């Protein structure tokens, strides 16, 4: 059979990710231009949602120094990818969990609708990348919303999942935050309700 | 906007080390039980962020200069970002963080005896140029004493993260110099299972790129998922 | 009616695929995480039954006639069905499936975009004869891509059971194709940890029992647990 | 030491597993003689009675592509190996779990008492071997009886079984079904009340 | 009292046999999940008892005396205690366990069909010497079957305790016979991951040592957590 | 790098481990002078306490089979090292489940504070090991006092025990027998509650 050149081979983000990733967090100085959890600003088209979670870990034990990465359609149900901070809206953002409560947080829009290789239409979902001291590769995962009900029930990747109480585990709950609309997603790394990851 | 024009090489999940690594005791309660779902590429999946735009300090990729010079081994890291295929891959985010000559983290919670430099920092990042090189400036890290078994020691490390064009391709890592005693005893290279695997994160001395009387050089090549066009689908 | 006069050669547990291989997705959530509680054979055990009189149609074992002609690489496959002691197991019933020479199976549950085939079941079975002998003729079935890791796909297999003298000896196995390329990268064919476990897997290309001009032939001799007589009990 | 041949590797059944051994599950035709769920003709001597349950993975769900195989004696506690559709009794018989509910059924006879090697009689048991997709070589396992609570006690095989909690996940519940004798056999492969399962 | 002078070697995990070995069933329920949590060594850890006062009997080393003359092949077992350092461990104290001739214990519950040796108890104490020498004088051990896999049988062996300078060193193990084929084939034995390992835990026939007439003799040294002085701590 | 001589592997104690360390358990004549659970004689200096407890298996089931050794400072924290029947106070002991009830007992002392290497004090502990069965190396744990808050939550030992949580496993809950000063101290090897071991 035929053989690429080997991938290089992944390793955990370490505990002090940080003073890379999330120079704040670290507590050090940042730079002009940081990626950090705002991926709209105030006048952006769609509606303005807040994203907030907690990491567990198989013992339930909070993840206090796991670090996420999201990728997400615009309003529209587009991709923005030329990244820049005088955007309005940029498709990719960070975050990363308090060491105290170990909340993460994200500022941003719910995406509109794209469609898979096949013309189907997703329902509106957030990609999150996870990374963290313990794991090896980081896990991938979506955020879909409770409020999308129906699209969520022909959501052509979220059927892949073979047990429908599975998928629940990928279901953010809408709630409010400051009289203002979130929506809450928490990671169960291991064990019971143990979110789905994705390989891909 | 981005849209679905390539595929990605499937991952070796055989290549890369697994989830539970039971050496490397947070992997224990830090690795899923339940086994990851399959799904096909879709735009989510095949795009990514474009950091061209980004406005870039001019010591962004100096550890020399951008935090009095720090104490260590000047060197200059330096390598090219190719897919599986050998197609470089330009313009792409490569970001590093370190520890000092002693071992030492400039983060609130590292709390090894070893001094911080007030003239190092530990942060770097740059974009790849047109063939994919990139190339940094810092001075060569300390091993690190850690909580796992009762006397561990990382060799010496330097963190990487590379983007690459999609969210696909998105890497996380950690290079090694060559012929460091301590790598062949760490938990964290060991939770890689191919040999051949772990000479992959072993940075190679380059006295090509030296700069004589002033600094040694290393080589760093990395590889990111191979870059295909849709056929037949 | 039957009696407990036979013991059976303990199984290697070791040679035999475990439960939990976890590249084999499935394998994960079905296998069982306390240990399994041996016993001392007994009647109920070492006793099974005995299908002589079970009434076989024409063509049970021919699966180009017993479901217009199949398209596909016409084959026979036969061999014999030994104990190992090498002592020859006859009129033991021996079944097999598969899927058509696309890779389809005539099963509700399969999604699989290859066609079916009018004129293919995909089913047959036969009792060993007074030599432990048996023999189907079929297609050869094609590979099939499954949800396990994104690009899987099993090697071309005929499913196979076999009774044997009793329960203890009763065994559900796969038949692979003699240099397919698939083979090694099978996690299914994987859950067997010894190379040579997996070679008892590989049917041969049996040229001599070959009919010219007409069809090949494979060779898959299928080994059960020794059968001894109780002594000094 | 000594080696004899080594016994052909075992491999799962796979998930369409009915194609070869349940053809009316598989939903094709059937052949004239086909092994199944029925045991005994109603003019067979014994106490009638009905067998079902569901079978359960590790996270709890349902295993709808079990299949099964169970092996017990005849009323008189005798073993009848000559298996014949004329028979008013085969001691051999087949079932799945259905795509739907989930559930197998058997019909059959109470079996008689049976000796072990050593001349100690076993409590009325049913043999039973399970296969599936996830399953690389089946699972052995027994099915006792509630109603027969004195003999289950006394039993040298449900004695081998060091912890007495345990012994209890294979016996089955007696009920009736359409005012039939019935007893309900639920085997969960793995975790909470894991089915205790034997090599021999 | 005890003083906090020295300083244990640290243990390799990886030498000795993991805790879930599931080969060995029992292992499985009695095995933590949960990592092990690694802590500095202080005068807890380092120090331990001195049994130099025990008032040890006169045949407390010679189980052909402490228990007629048991039936079996008589054997002196002997050989030395040393540290990782190659130090002898003077005055530690070795306590030794087994079955009879037949393999059979004299324990309430052992229900193993081979009969009890009227003047044989199993068990014998004693003290290294200046030398870190010890030795016993008992018969060799018949291989015992147990339930484990259904024909498992323990190679004939040694139950030995060694209690070393402190807590950090106790160790219990099991001496083997030199070139019996049960070794290789025991899943106990088999929980050692490292052949090498396992090759420590066979006594050697000692010719040399051997009473001409009289009896065998097998040698056993024995290595201990190898002990150093602190230093700029 | 340097290699030293190997250390011998261990091996489980077995089953039969009594015959060799708790001679009157196995239900043999002990020796003149046997090392067991009174590491105090009535009239020693201190507050004599009864010690006893449980160890629990993976699914919840008592090991009866179970040997411990205890290794801890006098009244005055004071390791007596020189063992000896007669003295008043011994600092190592020996015990063992029972094959019914399967509980372990020990008479002692509660010990006093010793310091560690850096010369900060740690709370009152009993250092112990655990063999059995099933245990190819031996656990260590440490036995804390519920009444000794104070000091627990000081210990740095205690302290570097990640997950507050856990350390909570290691605390004996102090009760009365016999108008006696007791601690009930159950060892959970795995699983839930699992008993925090160490490595050094
Ligand atoms: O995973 C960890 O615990 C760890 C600790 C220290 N360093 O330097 C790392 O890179 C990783
Ligand atoms: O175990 C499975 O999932 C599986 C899928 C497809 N085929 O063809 C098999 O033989 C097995
Ligand atoms: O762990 C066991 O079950 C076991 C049984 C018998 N012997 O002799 C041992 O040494 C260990
Ligand atoms: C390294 N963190
Ligand atoms: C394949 N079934
Ligand atoms: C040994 N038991
Ligand atoms: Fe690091
Ligand atoms: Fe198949
Ligand atoms: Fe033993």
């Amino acid at each position: 059979p035929i053989e690429l050149l080997p991938e290089t081979p992944s390793q955990t983000a370490g505990p002090y990710v940080h003073i890379g990733l999330a120079l704040e967090a670290a507590g050090n100085p940042t730079r002009d231009q940081e990626i950090w959890n705002r991926l709209a600003k105030p006048d952006a088209p769609g509606e303005h949602i807040l994203l907030l979670g907690q990491v567990y870990d198989g013992n339930g034990h909070l993840v206090r120094d796991s670090f996420l990465e999201v990728w997400q359609a615009d309003a529209n149900g587009e991709y923005q990818d030329a990244y820049n901070l005088e955007n309005a809206f940029n498709s990719f953002g960070r975050t990363a969990t308090t060491f105290d409560a170990g909340e993460w947080t994200l500022h941003t829009v719910k995406p509109g609708v794209v469609n898979n290789a096949a013309g189907v239409p997703m329902a509106p979902h957030i990609n999150i990348s996870l990374f963290a001291r313990g794991i090896n590769i980081h896990l991938h995962t979506r955020l879909y919303f409770d409020d999308e009900a129906q699209a969520n029930a022909k959501c052509p990747v979220l059927n892949l999942i073979e047990q429908p109480q599975r998928r629940e585990t990928l279901i953010a709950k809408r709630c409010e935050v400051d009289g203002k609309t979130a929506y809450r997603f928490d990671i169960r790394i291991q064990g019971e309700g143990e979110t789905v990851f994705f390989d891909f | 906007p981005a849209q679905d024009n390539s595929r990605f090489v499937i991952r070796d999940r055989n290549w890369h080390p697994k989830a539970l690594t039971p050496d490397y005791k947070t992997s224990i309660a830090r690795s899923p039980r339940q086994a990851l779902v399959s799904i096909p590429q879709s735009i989510s999946e095949t795009t990514g962020p474009n950091f061209s735009h980004l406005g870039f300090g001019a010591h962004d990729h100096d550890l020399l200069l951008n935090f009095g010079l720090p104490i260590g081994e000047r060197i200059i890291v330096a390598g090219r970002v190719v897919d599986q295929y050998g197609k470089p891959v330009p313009n792409t985010l490569v970001e590093m963080w370190q520890a000092n000559a002693g071992g030492r983290y400039r983060h609130k919670n590292d709390r090894y005896l070893a001094p911080l430099d007030p003239n190092f920092g530990g942060v770097g990042r740059c974009l790849t140029d047109s063939d994919g090189y990139y190339s940094f400036r810092t001075i060569k890290p300390g091993p690190y004493p850690w909580r796992n078994g009762p006397n561990d020691w990382r060799p010496a490390h330097i963190h990487f993260g590379i983007s690459g064009p999609s969210i696909a391709t998105k890497l996380i890592t950690q290079l090694y110099f060559e012929g460091d005693p301590l790598i062949p005893m760490c938990p964290i290279v060991k939770s890689i299972a191919n040999p051949e695997a772990v000479q992959q994160l072993i940075a190679k001395l380059d006295m090509n790129n030296a700069n004589p009387m002033d600094c040694l050089a290393y080589r760093f090549d990395i590889v990111l998922r191979g870059q295909r066009k849709t056929h037949f689908e």
